[PDB]
């Protein structure tokens, strides 16, 4: 994802470059340490598992669903809105 | 004349410890670029002899005038370095903060003699460094 400058032998500021590319790492990489923000669409594989406070928006627009008949209340038609269980 | 002199200016109200080394083709110094050099990161580094004297905030490091080089200064704060080309010389400061440093050029008179002296005056003769 981050651009970094190619190191060739022969360059002009070897060093140098090599610093700006291991500062650039060292600052747009995510940590195993710290409070941090991570930007962009993070998708997962594997598993997944969070032993601190889990914070999620909107939890009962995503994983809940009521319907029901308004006008006769004795059969309920709906196109279901994801894979779930019904109650 | 004693050698080759290099003056490093500190932050210290006290004597800073200087340790000197030597080497060649360290990285960014080799002459056709970055790691163009026959050891990359560096030849052997060699220990320089130092004798080191002091004044307020002014370390003096003499060392051997076979030492004696030209060269860009780069202060780095915790170390000074004396590069020619290919060549480096660095100079480790220990328990200050290196403010200036630089090859002394305007070298201190050596010979005093105090001559024709009398009750009212005395005449001072020197040589120049």
């Amino acid at each position: 994802m981050a651009e970094l400058t190619k190191i060739t032998r022969g360059m002009q500021n070897g060093a140098e470059t090599i610093n700006d590319n291991l500062n650039k790492l060292n600052t747009i990489t995510v940590q195993k340490t710290g409070d941090e923000t991570i930007a962009g669409k993070k998708t997962f594989s594997g598993d997944v598992s969070v032993d601190g406070d889990f914070t999620m928006k909107k939890f009962a627009d995503s994983y809940v669903a009521f319907f029901a008949n308004k006008g006769s209340g004795n059969t309920v038609t709906f196109t279901a809105p994801w894979d779930c269980t019904a109650e | 004349p004693s050698g080759f002199n290099v003056v490093i200016e500190h932050d210290s109200e006290y004597q800073p410890d200087v340790k000197v080394t030597y080497y060649k083709n360290s990285i960014g110094t080799e002459a056709n670029g970055f790691d163009t050099g026959p050891v990359f990161g560096g030849e052997r580094i060699y220990n320089l002899a130092s004798s080191l004297s002091y004044i307020r905030n002014k370390i003096n490091v003499e060392l051997p005038s076979v030492y004696a080089m030209a060269g860009e200064v780069v202060n780095n704060g915790n170390e000074l370095l004396l590069i020619n080309g290919t060549e480096i010389m660095r100079f480790v400061i220990e328990g200050a903060t290196i403010t200036k440093g630089y090859v002394e050029k305007v070298k201190p008179p050596t010979n005093l003699i105090v001559s024709d002296v009398t009750s009212t005056s005395a005449k001072i003769s020197w040589e120049n460094g």
